[PDB]
Order: structure tokens, then C-alpha cells, then sequence
């Protein structure tokens, strides 16, 4: 079976200059008919993955000029010229000579930018689940970079870390950001026994924490 | 023009056998063209299990073994996909396609639909809406959200105000816990743009057949 290697991430790339992206064939794809079956899709978070390149370097209809690939016989490069925030996301190539297809593992495109301070919003719990017994109090940061973020609760100017999920989204489309939800998870008498609650964010776009709270 | 739809139970116990469906319109799939089954594993990982062409005429991956089939209704324009004894590993998205002999698919690929394989229950979502607390700064943003929690298993899709509410809007990936499954989603507007018009989010949950329209209100 034809195994297809790819790394996993690409060095992070600024939107306006050009990357390649590469995958390597264990076995040559060059066919006895003088054409070489490799494929290039796209997969964008949630979407189903649309075809770029086959042939190794004809472009699919109504693909972008500035997707082109080029290749050897074990080795398979994917141009993207002018790299814009669209393009992100999971690029795939797939052998199309030997049964069974294959395809290789993927590498997802990292876009650079400028840093930017998330956008924080705290949420008490709704009185709709405060019915049911549960209490959960949410906290969102939006549209934030560098991806690396901290979050902290605290109860009544105390640290809470038990009873908390964290969620992170894929690279933004459109500005190329990161963007995270944070709920604290606790009972309904639990939730009453206290009056301030309180989310804190600690970004590299700042040295103070960016914080935001409530009181019951 | 072409369109591929896939259709199917989205979750299954194991040991049980797996069907699919996947409906072909704007074209005729009696053509000899290799209508293919794709999935992908949680983690992104593709893999090729089979296709079907000219009606009569089918290949598909060793790994599969003896217990996959794929066959067609030429009547009603549809290829399906039998997955026999299936186990947690064969949790994926699958995927159907239309491959030509130069490995071209064009934009003929499906939306997908996902299978879950495990022997928890099905279990619809509490949405609950989430207005912000007090009035902020006026003459600016603000954002709203809504929380979708303990439903099993996966997806569930979530749009503001019947999808008219595009831009500014956030759906987190879900957290699965206690087999169970929590996600949330936030959508930012102008101060005035809310309250004054109304904001709601839709939320469906195909495996329990079950949809709740909730809307937003001022503490
Ligand atoms: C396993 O069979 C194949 O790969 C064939 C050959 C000939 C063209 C292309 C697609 C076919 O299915 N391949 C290079
Ligand atoms: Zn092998
Ligand atoms: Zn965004
Ligand atoms: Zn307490
Ligand atoms: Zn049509
Ligand atoms: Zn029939």
C-alpha cells in the first residue's frame, strides 16, 4: 500500500507572500501512459475537501491561478502564490496509480499577522437552566493572536479551577484570528453560596490581564 | 447542475451493520464514472473504501475486508454504502464522490454525514440563551450566545435568526463529557441593533429529530 507523507503545520505565512506546501510518495506515481496521478484538495474547517490540483499539475475548473503544482515522481510540490486569510486550512494529497487510493495525512496552513487583544464577554448562568438544578457561567475571547491565551476563573476573588471546559476554534477565514469559549460548570446551591464571578485573560498583547465579571 | 447528498443514521451499535445513502441529481450515475465512498476519521485522517461504475461494477479497500458492499437503484438515482459489524473505529464522516479515470472530482462531493458507532443513547440538547448581564458602553458591540448542552451524539447545527445572521458569528467545536456533548455559540451585533431587533439562535439535533428556536431577551 502506497504510503504519503506530509508534515504536519507549515511555517507560519503573511498574508501577500507565497508558500509550498510538499507531500512524498513512498512509490513513483508516474503512470506507463506518461502522466503522473497525484492529487491536491483543500479542506476548510467544517467543509468537505474540494479538488485544486489533479494530473499533478493541471487545475481543477474554477480553481484560483494561484494554485499550481509541480512534481517529480516521489515528490510533490503545491504552490499557493499570493497567500490570502481564505486559504486556510488542511491540504491533502492523494495518489490516484495503485489501488487502494490514498491519501496523505495532511498539513495545515498557519497564517501570520499582526497580534491583537481578544474581545472578552461573561455570561451568568440563564434563569432557564438555573431551573434545572445546573449552573454554568460562560466566557468568550474573541477574535484574538497570537492563539496561545490563558484564561482563569475566580469565585468571590478566589482561583476555581474544577468544573471548567475550554473550546478553541480554527484559524479565522476572514482576519486570520483566534477565537476561544471558557464555561465554568457548577451546581445551582453552589452558584448561590456566591456573588462575584470573574473571567481573566492573560494575552501577549498585554501585560495586565484583560478582565471581566458580574455580580449575582 | 451535479449535486451529491449523503444521507443516514448518524449513530449505530457496534457490532450492528451501517447503511448510507448518497442521492445523485443533475446527472446520471448508469455513466462510467467511479461513484465513491470516502471517510474521514476524527483526527483528519482520509481513507479510500470503494466505488461503484457503470452501473454494475465495483472495487473496494483490502482493509475493509469481506464487510463492506456498495450497490445502486438506477430508478431512483441513488449508490448506497453497507458497512457490516462495525466497531467505535469506524466513527468517521463519510463522504461520497464522483472520481473520473484521471482522479478529477471537480466540485462533486457531498456535504458529508456523520456516524457515530457506541452504545450510549441518543439524548437531545438544552439550549439556553445568554444575554449579557448588565448594559455595557453604549453606542457599540455587543455579543450574545447561546449554550448547547447534553445532547448525544454528533452534530447538532446551530444558525442565528434562520441564517439572515451571518457575520459575527462564532460556534465553538463541542466537548464531549460523561457521553455527553456541550458547545456554544456567540454572535456579536451593534448596541442598537439589539435589543431593538430581535436575535434568535436555531438549534437542530438530527439523531433526536429535535429543533429549538431560542430567543434572546434583555436580563
Ligand atoms: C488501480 O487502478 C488505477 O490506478 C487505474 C490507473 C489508470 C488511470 C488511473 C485510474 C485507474 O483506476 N490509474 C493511474
Ligand atoms: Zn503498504
Ligand atoms: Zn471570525
Ligand atoms: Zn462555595
Ligand atoms: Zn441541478
Ligand atoms: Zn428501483
Amino acid at each position: 500500500d502506497i504510503v504519503i507523507t506530509q508534515d504536519e503545520l507549515s511555517n507560519p505565512v503573511t498574508s501577500g507572500e507565497s508558500v509550498s506546501i510538499s507531500c512524498r510518495s513512498s512509490r513513483s506515481l508516474l503512470y506507463k501512459d506518461g502522466r503522473t496521478y497525484l492529487n491536491w484538495f483543500l479542506q476548510r474547517p467544517g467543509q468537505s475537501p474540494q479538488l485544486l490540483i489533479y494530473l499533478m499539475s493541471t487545475r481543477a475548473s474554477g480553481v484560483s491561478d494561484r494554485f499550481s503544482g509541480s512534481g517529480s515522481g516521489t515528490d510533490f510540490t503545491l504552490e499557493i502564490s499570493r497567500v490570502k486569510a481564505e486559504d486556510v486550512g488542511v491540504y491533502y494529497c492523494q495518489q490516484f496509480v495503485e489501488y487502494p487510493f490514498t491519501f496523505g495525512s495532511g498539513t495545515k496552513l498557519e497564517i501570520k499577522r499582526a497580534d491583537a487583544a481578544p474581545t472578552v464577554s461573561i455570561f451568568p448562568p440563564s434563569s432557564e437552566q438555573l431551573t434545572s438544578g445546573g449552573a454554568s457561567v460562560v466566557c468568550f475571547l474573541n477574535n484574538f493572536y497570537p492563539k496561545d491565551i490563558n484564561v482563569k476563573w475566580k469565585i468571590d476573588g478566589s482561583e476555581r479551577q474544577n468544573g471548567v471546559l475550554n473550546s478553541w476554534t480554527d484559524q479565522d477565514s476572514k482576519d486570520s484570528t483566534y477565537s476561544m469559549s471558557s464555561t465554568l460548570t457548577l451546581t445551582k446551591d453552589e452558584y448561590e453560596r456566591h456573588n462575584s464571578y470573574t473571567c481573566e485573560a492573560t494575552h501577549k498583547t498585554s501585560t495586565s490581564p484583560i478582565v471581566k465579571s458580574f455580580n449575582r | 447542475e451535479v449535486k451529491l447528498s449523503e444521507s443516514g443514521p448518524g449513530l449505530v451499535k457496534p457490532s450492528q451493520s451501517l447503511s448510507l445513502t448518497c442521492t445523485v441529481t443533475g446527472y446520471s450515475i448508469t455513466t462510467n464514472y467511479a461513484w465513491t465512498w470516502i471517510r474521514q476519521f476524527p483526527g483528519n485522517k482520509l481513507e479510500w473504501m470503494g466505488y461503484i461504475r457503470s452501473s454494475v461494477i465495483t472495487r473496494y479497500n483490502p482493509s475493509l475486508k469481506s464487510r463492506i458492499s456498495i450497490t445502486q437503484d438506477t430508478s431512483k438515482n441513488q449508490f448506497f454504502l453497507q458497512l457490516n459489524s462495525v466497531t467505535t473505529e469506524d466513527t468517521a464522516t463519510y463522504y461520497c464522490a464522483r472520481y473520473d479515470y484521471y482522479g478529477n472530482t471537480g466540485d462533486y462531493w457531498g456535504q458529508g454525514t456523520s456516524v457515530t458507532v457506541s452504545s450510549a443513547k441518543t439524548t437531545p440538547p438544552s439550549v439556553y440563551p445568554l444575554a449579557p448581564g448588565t448594559a455595557a458602553l453604549k453606542s457599540s458591540m455587543v455579543t450574545l450566545g447561546c449554550l448547547v448542552k447534553g445532547y448525544f451524539p454528533e452534530p447538532v447545527t446551530v444558525t442565528w435568526n434562520s441564517g439572515s445572521l451571518s457575520s459575527g458569528v462564532h460556534t465553538f467545536p463541542a466537548v464531549l463529557q460523561s457521553d455527553l456533548y456541550t458547545l456554544t455559540s456567540s454572535v456579536t451585533v451593534p448596541s442598537s441593533t439589539w435589543p431593538s431587533q430581535t436575535v434568535t439562535c436555531n438549534v437542530a439535533h438530527p439523531a433526536s429529530s429535535t429543533k429549538v428556536d431560542k430567543k434572546i431577551v434583555p436580563r
